[PDB]
């Protein structure tokens, strides 16, 4: 490659790892699992307030 | 090549005033570091500093286009700079977000509540956020937004921060032409000079020649959005762009700036936050105890007085001139929207500074449709 | 540190980031190295 789309390529490779990332962190919060873990944590708070 | 051949810029080319230190100059530069006419007899040059910077550190790895601009230069260029040689889109929505230059500190539901609708209204609008540029105070706290919106989703919001040239730190670091220059976000806290923020997309550096000096961008900074909002919007009915200028915290300037806002043809609606403190506390006590616009009786009167005189320490008659310039902005009430922590004051950022912008329109409701249109906003 | 010794007008020496940098990395501490990144710390002038 040439330097000029040596450095398309690169940041080509930054958006995708990015939104690799992201997507996991985005389909681990959709989680029932986690809709589960993250709310009763908040109830409790509610309980003793 | 073009920005080169087409933009300027100045530098510091003076008989050395010492003033107050031998050393600083009338632009505040070391007496050997040189190399308006008025007293720094500055002379005119193509540009050498401009290009695309890479932001070191501060976490996410952020690369934001740049150019520094004389501050004498006229819109068409610069607007058709940002059109063609950046690559963007004429936007639907223009922000203008003004505060203090002091770094200062809100409630942290305030704080969270004013990014999320910041971040949320530059995303479902497409709109430009313009700030101060360097990493001080409001700016900081949109960079902190642009972290969290930036943090939780993929967006590419657009923040078009205006900048004084010679007050960034590691000016030398910016130096090339159409060059990736990397940049520190250290500050170091004995400098007086401020660095850029990390979370920025492009930057109109104003030179004036001084250094370490503000001043040097908002007459230019104003007259880009005039431009812009003069410029016709693609609805073709009939209307120009719309302009919205939110204000958190703010110093006595920031009043003027709002005067000058209300007091132009078209008029710009004025959003304006409370719980920051200092200008923006003051203009929602003036808003809630206001009666029929400039109808203000004496003792809220003299509790706008002591209170001026009390938060921004100033004279009994700097209060009494900063109170007929609080009282020639309260003329025009009905373009003030206040934003409200808590209460029912919207309970968003959003709903007050769409709702701000089609009242201050003031059009048809076709207009008003096809503004929401072109905004992309069903609910509202 | 994040909440209290990462505060707000904190006063840094020149060069203690980056010796605890070294500190943090052969101690293996990845969340204190995320701590000193995201606190202005550039692994390019780092790394000799």
């Amino acid at each position: 490659i040439t330097d000029d789309e040596l450095k398309k390529v690169h940041d080509f490779e930054e958006q995708c790892i990015e939104e690799y990332f992201r997507e996991k962190d985005d389909r681990f919060n959709s989680s029932n699992d986690e809709r589960i873990r993250v709310t009763s944590e908040r109830v409790e708070n509610m309980s003793m307030r | 090549s073009w920005i080169e051949r087409a933009f300027y810029k100045r530098e510091c080319v003076h008989i050395i005033p010492s003033t107050k230190d031998p050393h600083r100059c009338c632009c505040g530069r070391l007496i050997g570091q040189h190399v308006w006419s008025i007293s720094k007899h500055t002379q005119l040059s193509p540009t050498d500093a401009f290009g695309t910077i890479e932001f070191q550190g501060g976490g996410h790895s952020n690369k934001a286009m740049y150019v520094r601009v004389s501050f004498d230069t006229k819109p068409d260029l610069l607007l058709h700079l940002m059109t063609k040689e950046w690559q963007l889109e004429l936007p639907k929505l223009l922000i203008s977000v003004h505060g203090g230059l002091q770094n200062f500190e809100l409630q942290p539901k305030l704080k969270q509540v004013f990014g999320k609708g910041l971040i949320k209204a530059a995303m479902t609008t497409g709109a430009w956020i313009f700030t101060g540029g360097v990493n001080t105070g409001v700016i900081r706290h949109v960079g902190d937004a642009l972290k969290d919106h930036a943090s939780k989703s993929r967006g590419k919001i657009c923040t078009i921060g205006i900048a004084p040239w010679g007050i960034v730190e590691n000016q030398e670091d910016l130096i090339g032409r159409d060059v990736v220059r990397p940049y520190q976000t250290m500050s170091n806290p004995m400098s007086k000079l401020t660095v850029l923020n990390s979370m920025h997309s492009h930057f109109i550096l104003a030179d004036n020649g001084t250094t370490g000096k503000y001043g040097a961008e908002v007459k230019l900074r104003r007259q880009l959005e005039k431009h812009i909002s003069l410029q016709k919007i693609n609805t073709r009915i009939g209307q120009g762009v719309p302009v919205v200028a939110l204000i958190v915290e703010g110093g006595p300037n920031v009043i003027s700036i709002v005067l000058e806002y209300l007091r132009d043809t078209p008029p710009v609606p004025v959003v304006v936050c409370d719980g920051s403190g200092r200008a923006s506390d003051i203009l929602a006590f003036g808003h809630k105890y206001s009666e029929e616009g400039g109808l203000i009786n004496e003792s809220l009167r003299d509790q706008l007085l002591v209170t001026i005189q009390k938060t921004f320490t100033y004279t009994r008659t700097q209060a009494q001139h900063l109170f007929i310039i609080l009282m020639e902005c309260m003329k025009k009430k009905e373009l003030i929207t206040v934003f409200r922590m808590g209460s029912e004051g919207h309970q968003d950022i959003d709903l007050a500074i769409l709702t701000a912008l089609l009242k201050g329109a003031n059009a048809s409701a076709p207009d008003q449709l096809s503004l929401a249109l072109a905004w992309n906003r069903v609910d509202i | 540190a994040r909440s209290q010794i990462f505060i707000y007008g904190q006063q840094w020496p020149v060069g203690s980031l980056e010796q605890a940098m070294l500190d943090a990395l052969v101690l293996d501490r990845v969340d204190f190295v995320k701590l000193l990144i995201e606190n202005g710390v550039s692994m390019h002038r780092f790394l000799t």
